[PDB]
């Protein structure tokens, strides 16, 4: 079978993106010894190891949604994966505000529309506990 | 590749004109040529050059023997006793090639001096100095000079250069071919008080010594042919175009406001040519000019174009706006593809042809709609079947004879018939649709762009030549740069409806199986007439069954006769749903006349005419009146009303009167409606049962509601109903009763329209809505019950007739004094009193339409008059008119009413070849042939126009009526 | 002197995709998504892997791949010498659209939840639209990526200004006007696999801007809708019967029953009854085998069954199905069946679109809504020509705002829900459990649940 890849992005501290960018155009397998990717198994967590100084990394969800499109003739482009995250280096902290573009700053904040009526979820766990239980008194409440 | 005919390659070309005398109608001037000669030994160089008398040619500042002849003053000899018709058209066709500038030849053969032949082998220029001069031309130049006393200004005297394709030869010597393109330098020395209009941009305008003359000096940068070269010199009245300021209109004396609103649109037609095309107008300038007596209605010449002034109208002025709106826009088209991309034979003259139409058809798209587009093509393709299935076939793209079923050589454009001119060029815009459906639209103008991008490309270079001849498309050009933007060639489709000369006739019937549910179709061909050919490509069909609009592919080989196609459900019968038409939209349908077991509703057999066919299918009459209801197709509306005229059952006139009451349909769908409405409604007489037809619908639609016989008073502010209004009187005046006399109940209506008619209020004109009333009133005159050839005198007049003469009286003595825009009402009332004198009403004499037929007259009047004289003289076999009208041929100042006598007498002969006349002497034949062979040698389509003539009277063989 | 056709009346109103698209392959196009695939659509997280060299914990290599990267397009470029020299169709496997070679770009949405998006192996084109001077014009500013077409009628609903080049996405989904921006000098693209991680840098990075919808995305329960899934699954039947190695094709309803588990299997059964039979006993037991006198459909005609831009609408509409429906009529205005239709209609000249309202994705100003408002003391040309204007005002801010490379400095009741649990302990206890729910948000979802199984009886 086939499986969709998962691409995303890591953002370095800028030092660190600059040797990094250097050993990505040089194109030897050096760079492969000296970059290295350890996720923990919170999923959310990370070292990125760059010449072997540890950094620490978090994997974010970004607010809009970029694509990749690759072409061969450089008018027609075809989508080749959808990205999402991001593995910057140094729940709602593992939410990112700002997208990538300069255009697009405090776009969750400012240029996202937000309706409104894990809690599904906590509904699901009350009504799993009412069940296991025996009697149930419910109330609308007031200030107490 | 384009290689030369020519022996030299022509570069620069001064024209200088002297002394335009208009008492004497004569120019002087001369003619500068810079050759390059291409082979060695040049010797003899031939140019071109008629009616001029050459006075001196000087060859590098050196007297040179120049020898003249004209082999096509007299085609053949007086003293040859031939009187066939095949005889003269190969002598013709020999003449026109041995005057040709399209192989080495030409009329003016000048000798190199001899020191000059050192300087001729190794290849260095020439430079030919002739001085000429017309001494009263008969063709060319055109001098409209009227009678008024007062200086030449003062009484609005001009010329124009006149003629068609190659007639520049007329009026200075010339290399007069498409495919010698050379720059220009264009001196005219005028009165002070006129201007003189020409190709490029006018660099500077010099007064002479006196300040009584001025010299306007044009300078073409822009390599053009000496056939797209003109001239219009005359007191002309300037405007600079308010939005684009390189165009300048020019309009005769007395009639700038008529320019200022007439030429208001062209801003509009030059933005939609830049946009649908990405090249800009290639001139740096664009002037219109409009002047009296022309020619054409259009002439398109290099940066110039030439209108007549009758498309002048005023701002009140209806039913005129469109046809010079579309005048406008193929001179501009032309101007794109006419001129700048120039032709590289006389074959690839259908490319140009084409691709100018086509264009035109885009921009008339855009403007009038896609309905009004679809209407022009179906009537251009009723057109050419017309024509093809009449005489032989219209050849594209021939291959040098090629055609031989036809009376001319097809060769040369100057051997045409003007009837074949017309139908080349509207097939070969139709065979550019054509490749537009096989060869997407847009793939399509990026063709165009590429060719006029060659063009510009090699406009601007200096290389005589090297690179001048980009801007000459052939036809293998442009199939390999329609290969080159699509991948896909058109070979099939250019060997059949280029190459090969015919169209096809389908004859379709349907059956359905209800067993196995399909649609079995038979389509069969007629291609044993003379002008049919076989088609084996494929072919859509479009059926409407209950479920929708379903297309089909049928693959029409040469032994294929039966198509069985699949049909859909029937359950939108079961439940009322609203049944999906061919666009996205439904309806509710009336399913009480449909068959209970077929579910489809209509077929259509080549919707989006692909090919260039004649349907002929046979479905049910309920299937007709479905097509006509609830189709959105207009073409399939119109032919529908075409095929309901054999069903005559009350339910087709439900059908056309629910047509007719409707608005958002095409409104020339429902103009057809009328006369179909009146066909019916005259072949179920003794079964009508209440009013005369659209009567009441008339009544309805444009008369007051408190008064049904009282009309309301006119506002032609809708300009759909304006046409319908002013369309149904005139198919309601062909209703007639048992007796077959047109009731008094629908000739009274008419007389009340006469009557009650007030326009003191709409910002309109009258005059068309006035000159149809006149139409139906000549609608309704049946031939009258002469006893024993009683003298028709106005005691025994019909009481009917009586008013309809008073009628047409009092509205022809009233244009005497406050005339129309056209003189519309002049030539209807002309038109109903030859009515009226075809039946027994009015003594058959023809002096009042001589009179009317004089110069003085305005030239609608005239050619009216004349079709009015045309008739009686087939009608009462007259011989003194016949040689009036032979004598108007001969010596008549307007040549267009010459060539429009020589077209009547045509249409309407006054014999055939299969009667037996009083006019079949050996006089009139020695006359006919001493007018093709002299007396027509100098307009090229009066000499047509004679051929077909004697082919119209005599045939292609020897006179019968001869020793 | 005018159009005098009734056109309205009677006329109302090139991309080529991979060869997984059109052919509509499972990975690329999902058959079925559920809840949570739904609420994660277009926003696939980050999976861990079971087996595989990266599914094993530690510190894990990324390699360079710039040989590969020219390796492939200078075997491309072979190819495409070797079939003559002009444009070749590349994209025929699946291994084609990996992110390992060609020229990647980077396109980021400006809106949350577009009401059109593509599918993985889908193609798209750039269009730079330029309005060209009056009069005299250089020719249009050149740029890297598209093909440049001369606009004299804007495609979007402002009109472009003389001198003004656009580049746009173009494709049968949507026509969207985007921005190139440089990338960010710390940001590189991982393309993870279960093998491991492959890098590579990213230069140009497109914004695109609110979207022109050009197909229409159904309703839920329209007809479009319900033919899209018959249609699909009919497709998916085909598929499996022309990959069957039987020689009489048989497939097994349960490889269906995983591929659509929310259809109820009357709908299955009714897409293999015709094409189809069981067989319960004897050989191909317990197989749908194919009727002798089916004509199987080739690949073309089922190529002309579904398209994938009907899947992607169809995509759209459950996704945002599933968003309403989790959020609890302005969000139904929102909705993309709604959205796409009100543009579709302007387009066609129907009706009019308020550009201010609540169907603006921004929130703000910016941005365009696409809702319906009737195009009726002028009530004719004062109407039209202030819709007008107000779109080229909101395009215009839009194009800036976009473009900017300026930074941008980082910034009813009242009633809460309490419930009383009776519970056992071990041994023998009967404790009562008091827990109060301050959250309105938890209260709203809770109540509905027994107000339901309260009418469930």
């Amino acid at each position: 079978p086939h499986e969709l890849e998962s691409q995303f992005i890591l953002r370095l501290p800028p030092e660190y993106a600059s040797t990094v960018r250097r050993a990505v155009q040089s194109g030897h397998v050096n760079l492969k010894d000296r970059l290295t990717i350890e996720l923990h198994p919170d999923g959310r967590h990370g070292i990125v190891r760059v010449d072997r100084v540890p950094l620490a990394s978090k994997l974010v969800d970004l607010p809009c949604v970029m694509e990749s499109l690759k072409t061969i003739d450089k008018k027609t482009f075809y989508k080749t994966a959808d990205i999402c995250q991001m593995l910057v280096s140094t729940e709602k902290k593992f939410i990112w505000n700002h997208g990538i573009t300069l255009p697009l700053k405090n776009v969750r904040k400012r240029r996202f529309r937000k309706t409104a009526k894990d809690v599904e979820k906590e509904v699901k766990r009350l009504l799993s506990t009412d069940a296991e239980a025996v009697s149930t008194r419910w109330e609308i409440i007031a200030e107490d | 590749g384009f290689e030369s005919p020519r022996p030299y390659k022509l570069t620069h070309q001064v024209v200088c004109i002297n002394n335009i005398n208009f008492q004497r109608k004569s120019v002087v001037g001369f003619v500068e040529l810079t050759i390059f000669p291409t082979v060695a030994n040049l010797n003899r160089i031939k140019l071109n050059s008629k009616q001029c008398r050459i006075y001196r040619v000087r060859i590098n500042d050196l007297e040179a023997a120049f020898i003249y002849n004209d082999p096509t003053l007299e085609v053949c000899h007086s003293e040859s006793k031939q009187r066939n018709l095949n005889y003269f058209s190969n002598a013709y066709a020999a003449a026109v090639s041995a005057v040709d500038p399209d192989a080495g030849n030409g009329e003016l053969c000048i000798k190199v001096p001899s020191e000059l032949w050192k300087h001729v082998d190794e290849l260095k220029v020439l430079k030919i100095h002739i001085n000429f001069s017309l001494d009263q031309p008969k063709g060319g130049l055109h001098f409209v000079v009227p009678s008024v006393e007062g200086s030449m200004a003062e009484r609005g005297a001009h010329v124009f250069s006149c003629g068609y394709q190659n007639s520049t030869r007329f009026w200075f010597p010339c290399v007069d071919s498409y495919s010698e393109l050379c720059t220009w330098k264009l001196e005219f020395t005028v009165d002070a008080a006129m201007v003189a209009v020409s190709n490029g941009d006018l660099v500077e305008t010099v007064y002479t010594h006196d300040m009584r003359k001025k010299t306007f000096h044009y300078m073409l940068t822009i390599p053009t042919a000496a056939s797209n070269i003109s001239l219009a010199i005359g007191p002309f009245e300037i405007l600079v175009d308010p939005y684009m300021h390189e165009v300048t209109h020019f309009c005769l004396p007395q009639l700038l406001p008529l320019l200022k609103h007439t030429t208001s649109y062209l801003h509009e037609v030059f933005e939609f040519y830049e946009e649908i095309l990405t090249c800009r107008y290639p001139y740096s300038c664009f002037k219109t000019v409009f002047i009296d007596e022309a020619y054409v209605e259009v002439a398109a010449y290099a940066s110039m174009s030439i209108f007549s002034t009758n498309l002048l109208h005023s701002a009140m002025i209806i039913d005129e706006t469109p046809l010079t709106r579309r005048c406008l826009a193929q001179s501009l088209a032309q101007q794109f593809f006419g001129c700048f991309i120039s032709r590289m034979s006389w074959s690839d003259e259908w490319v140009l042809k084409g691709i100018s139409g086509y264009i035109y058809g885009l921009w008339m798209k855009k403007t009038f709609g896609v309905n009004e587009y679809r209407h022009w093509i179906k009537e251009e393709l009723d057109k050419i079947v017309a024509y093809e299935l009449k005489t032989g076939g219209v050849l594209l793209h021939p291959i040098f004879n090629p055609a031989s079923h036809l009376h001319f050589s097809i060769k040369h454009p100057h051997t045409l018939s003007w009837e074949y001119y017309s139908m080349f060029q509207c097939k070969a815009h139709l065979v550019m649709r054509l490749i537009e459906n096989r060869i997407s639209m847009e793939f399509m103008l990026q063709v165009f762009n590429k060719l006029l991008s060659l063009a510009s490309t090699a406009s601007s270079q200096k290389f005589q030549s090297h690179m001048w001849s980009q801007m000459l498309v052939s036809t293998s050009g442009f199939l390999k740069s329609i290969s080159n933007v699509s991948g896909k060639d058109i070979q099939p489709l250019i060997k059949q409806w280029v190459d090969q000369s015919g169209v096809v006739k389908f004859y379709g019937s349907f059956a359905f199986n209800r067993k196995r549910n399909v649609l079995e179709l038979e389509i069969k061909q007629d291609y044993t007439s003379p002008g049919t050919q076989k088609y084996v490509g494929p072919l859509k069909v479009t059926v409407q069954e209950l479920d929708g609009s379903f297309n089909h592919t049928l693959q029409i080989e040469e032994n294929s006769l039966k198509h069985d196609i699949p049909c859909h459900s029937k359950s939108r019968r079961n439940k009322k749903k609203k049944i999906p038409l061919m666009n996205g939209e439904e309806v509710d349908m009336d399913l009480s006349a449909m068959d209970a077991d077929s579910p489809l509703l209509w077929i259509r057999i080549d919707p989006d005419m692909s090919v260039l066919r004649k349907v002929e299918f046979e479905q049910a009459d309920f299937m007709w009146q479905y097509q006509l209801r609830y189709e959105r197709d207009v073409v399939a509306q119109q032919e529908s009303i075409l095929a309901l005229e054999k069903f005559p059952t009350p339910a087709s006139r439900l059908a056309l009167t629910d047509i007719l009451e409707q608005e958002q349909c095409f409104y020339r769908v429902r103009m057809s409606a009328c006369f179909c409405l009146a066909k019916i409604a005259n072949s179920m007489v003794s079964t009508w049962t209440g009013p005369p037809a659209m009567k009441s619908l008339f009544t309805r639609m444009f008369c007051c509601k408190s008064c049904p016989n009282i009309v309301k008073t006119n506002n032609f502010m809708s300009f759909q109903s304006y046409f319908l209004q002013k369309t149904m009187p005139v198919a309601m005046a062909l209703l007639r009763d048992v007796h077959n006399l047109c009731p008094k109940e629908v000739l009274t209506f008419i007389l009340d329209l006469i009557k009650y008619n007030d326009n003191r209020k709409n910002k309109f004109s009258d005059n068309y809505y006035r000159a149809e009333m006149i139409d139906a009133l000549a609608n309704s005159v049946t031939p009258a019950v002469s006893v024993n050839n009683e003298v028709r005198t106005l005691d025994n007049l019909n009481p009917d007739v009586r008013l309809i003469l008073e009628e047409i009286t009092r509205f022809l003595n009233m244009e005497k004094l406050l005339p129309s825009y056209r003189h519309t009402i002049t030539v209807s009332c002309l038109r109903a009193i030859r009515v009226l004198q075809k039946n027994g009403h009015v003594p058959s004499d023809p002096a009042l339409f001589k009179s009317y037929a004089e110069y003085g007259h305005f030239v609608d009047i005239r050619i009216a008059a004349l079709e009015a004289v045309v008739d009686y003289t087939k009608v009462d076999r007259s011989y003194e008119e016949l040689q009036w009208l032979l004598n108007m041929i001969q010596n008549d100042p307007v040549p267009y009413v010459r060539h429009k006598i020589l077209n009547m007498l045509t249409k309407n002969p006054p014999f055939t070849k299969n009667m037996e006349s009083p006019l079949c002497n050996e006089a009139l034949v020695d006359q006919l042939w001493k007018l093709m062979n002299s007396g027509t040698s100098h307009d090229w389509r009066l000499r047509c126009g004679a051929v077909d003539l004697y082919f119209t009277l005599f045939g292609l063989s020897r006179p019968s009526c001869l020793p | 002197p005018w159009n005098l056709s009734n056109d309205e009346y009677y006329y109302p109103k090139i991309i080529q995709h991979s060869i997984p698209a059109v052919e509509l392959r499972q990975p690329f196009f999902p058959t079925h998504m559920g809840p949570i695939k739904l609420r994660q659509f277009h926003r696939p997280p980050l999976k861990k892997y079971s087996f595989g060299a990266l599914s094993q914990p530690g510190p894990h290599s990324v390699q360079p791949l710039l040989k590969h990267i020219k390796k492939k397009a200078k075997m491309r470029e072979q190819e495409r010498q070797a079939s003559g020299g002009g444009e070749m169709f590349f994209m025929r496997t699946p291994q084609d659209l990996t992110g390992k070679d060609g020229d990647l770009i980077l396109a980021e949405y400006s809106e949350e939840n577009g009401p059109l998006m593509m599918q993985v192996g889908m193609a798209t084109k750039i269009k730079n639209y330029y309005k060209r001077k009056p009069g005299k014009d250089p020719g249009a500013p050149d740029c890297k990526y598209g093909e440049t077409v001369y606009c004299h009628t804007s495609p979007f609903l402002g009109s472009l200004h003389p001198g003004q080049l656009l580049q746009a996405f173009e494709n049968n989904l949507f026509r969207a006007p985007i921005y190139l921006h440089k990338m960010p000098e710390t940001d590189f693209l991982i393309i993870r696999t279960r093998q491991g991680y492959y890098i590579r840098e990213l230069v140009d990075i497109f914004v695109v801007g609110q979207q022109c919808p050009l197909f229409e995305v159904p309703g839920p329960n329209s007809k479009r809708a319900n033919t899209h899934i018959r249609d699909f699954l009919q497709v998916f039947i085909y598929r499996l019967f022309w990959k069957s190695k039987d020689r009489p094709r048989r497939i097994r309803m349960e490889d269906i029953k995983k591929a659509f588990p929310s259809h109820s299997e009357s709908s299955i059964r009714k897409r293999l009854k015709l094409c189809a039979d069981f067989k319960r006993t004897g050989m191909d037991s317990n197989w749908w085998v194919l009727k002798s006198d089916f004509r199987l459909p080739t690949e073309e005609e089922i190529r002309a069954m579904v398209s994938p831009e009907q899947c992607c609408a169809y995509y759209s509409m459950i996704a945002a199905e599933q968003r309403l429906k989790d959020a609890g009529d302005d969000e139904v205005r929102t909705a993309p069946w709604n959205t796409t239709r009100a543009f579709i209609a302007a387009m066609k000249g129907k009706c009019l679109l308020e550009v201010t309202g609540v169907a603006d994705p921004t929130g703000c100003g910016e941005g365009f809504s696409y809702v319906k408002i009737p195009n009726k003391r002028f009530s004719v040309a004062e109407h039209q020509e202030r819709y007008k204007e107000e779109c080229q005002r909101i395009f215009d801010l839009q194009n800036k705002v976009l473009s900017s490379t300026e930074v941008l400095s980082t910034d009813a009741t009242g009633r809460c829900l309490k419930i009383y649990r009776t519970f056992r302990d071990e041994e023998g206890k009967e404790y009562v459990r008091c827990e109060t729910v301050r959250k309105p948000a938890v209260i709203d979802a809770y109540v509905r649940i027994r107000t339901t199984k309260d009418e469930e009886f």
